[PDB]
DNA sequence: CCGTTTTCGTTGTTTTTTCTCGTGCCTGGTGTCTTGGGTGTAATCC
RNA sequence: UCGUUGUUUUUUUCUG
DNA sequence: GGATTACACCCAAGACACCAGGCACGAGCCAGAAAAAAACAACGAAAACGG
């Protein structure tokens, strides 16, 4: 195997026309001699092929512009070849934080995952000004506190259990927001506990 | 493996004396034996002449000697022209 | 010695053979090959 | 109603190939010496 | 009710 | 004249000077003034629209 460098970015590009023109120039007299070919998210930039001759790799990545034009190839040691292609915790209870939308920042707690893993439930801390600005953003929300039915009434609705109060589609358990998150919008690893979750937490 | 000859040596030789001759590999062979059957036998003419004298070295008289006495009147004093010819350009250049 | 760079330096700038500011240059370079 | 789509924010981020003056400092093949043994020579004996 | 702070970065055309 | 003590000397080896190119730096006045301009490509959410 040899990893010649590529346009940043542009990898799964140069992988794709690696693919395609294998399969168009096969059973022509010119066709490309490799076998296997990948590119790994960590390796980024690198570009893999199995073959037998550089010739064959120099065919490969000759004719793309989606890839550096020089040929910075290297080889691969035979221990090091199964590191190549070796791919490389989620879990209801503990505490994951939000990455996305208008409460991201906030530590939470997954409540359910998804049958299918695809959307993972999180118990998250109400941010409520109930109803003075509404008429939004990741750089506008207010300070954040726990859901109050009391409050809530005042200020400004349905209820369906006993602490379980169901407000714009949102769903408030014991004070703590319960809604609906997309898997790619949390992470459940690398988190410094802050002093406010000391605090409450 | 690495069994050394005189084939291209040979092979020179022959192109500056007869530039479009060719060979067999047999008589190829024939010359490496000559050639290192004479070397032999001077190498052996020279010992012999050493020994004679109690001396421990070789020099070039040494081999001017043997080829005298290996080889007859003419072809002698042929060899001995062309190896002081050679010696002598060796030294000076 | 700051007194003396600069009376020195200030007649300077009011101004075969070379002379003038090319040769005081030289000098003060302590050029090898003057000109 | 709801699935397709632009859309407002977010999130992340490089590469088609395209003029001046000086000292100082940093390299080689060269150049010249000189070393050491061994060959060259001859002076003496009988 | 003293207090009370105001950008950098380049480029440019100028003055003696 | 063979034997014998005596030595001539020289030549390859090795140490060193140096070497003229190249190769880099790296510098190239003072104070003051004004106006005028200053990153963005793609991405997946998320309101958007007719289905």
């Amino acid at each position: 195997i040899w990893g010649v460098k590529v346009r940043l970015g542009k990898e799964k590009d140069v992988v794709r026309q690696i693919l395609k023109k294998k399969l168009a120039r096969e059973g022509t007299k010119n066709p490309l001699e490799i076998y296997s070919a990948f590119q790994r998210d960590s390796f980024k930039g690198h570009v893999y092929i199995e073959a037998r001759k550089a010739e064959a790799i120099n065919d490969a990545l000759k004719g793309n512009v989606n890839v550096f034009s020089n040929n910075s190839k290297f080889l691969v040691g035979i221990v090091e070849y199964k590191d190549l292609l070796r791919p490389v915790k989620l879990t209801r209870g503990s505490y994951v934080r939000v990455k996305n939308g208008k409460f991201k920042g906030d530590l939470a707690q997954v409540d359910e995952v998804l049958e299918n893993g695809l959307e993972a439930r999180l118990k998250l801390v109400p941010r409520l000004d109930y109803g003075k600005d509404l008429s939004y953003t990741s750089k506008f929300r207010p300070a954040q506190r726990l859901f109050s039915e009391a409050e809530a009434r005042v200020h400004e609705i349905r209820r369906d259990r006993d602490g379980f109060v169901t407000y714009g589609g949102e769903e408030y358990y014991e004070g703590f927001l319960y809604k609906t998150f997309r898997l790619q919008n949390l992470i459940v690893n690398s988190i410094n506990p802050t002093l406010n979750e000391l605090s409450l937490f | 493996s690495r069994k050394e000859s005189y084939s291209i040596y040979v092979y020179k030789v022959l192109k500056q004396v007869h530039p479009d001759t060719g060979i067999s590999s047999k008589a190829m062979g024939i010359m490496n034996s000559f050639v290192n059957d004479i070397f032999e036998r001077i190498a052996g003419e020279a010992s012999r002449l050493a020994h004679y004298n109690k001396r421990s070295t070789i020099t070039s008289r040494e081999i001017q000697t043997a080829v005298r006495l290996l080889l007859p009147g003419e072809l002698a004093k042929h060899a001995v022209s062309e190896g002081t010819k050679a010696v002598t350009k060796y030294t000076s250049a | 010695g700051v007194i003396a760079a600069q009376s020195i330096g200030e007649p300077a700038t009011q101004m075969n053979v070379t002379l003038g500011v090319p040769r005081l240059k030289e000098i003060l370079n302590v050029a090898k090959n003057i000109k």
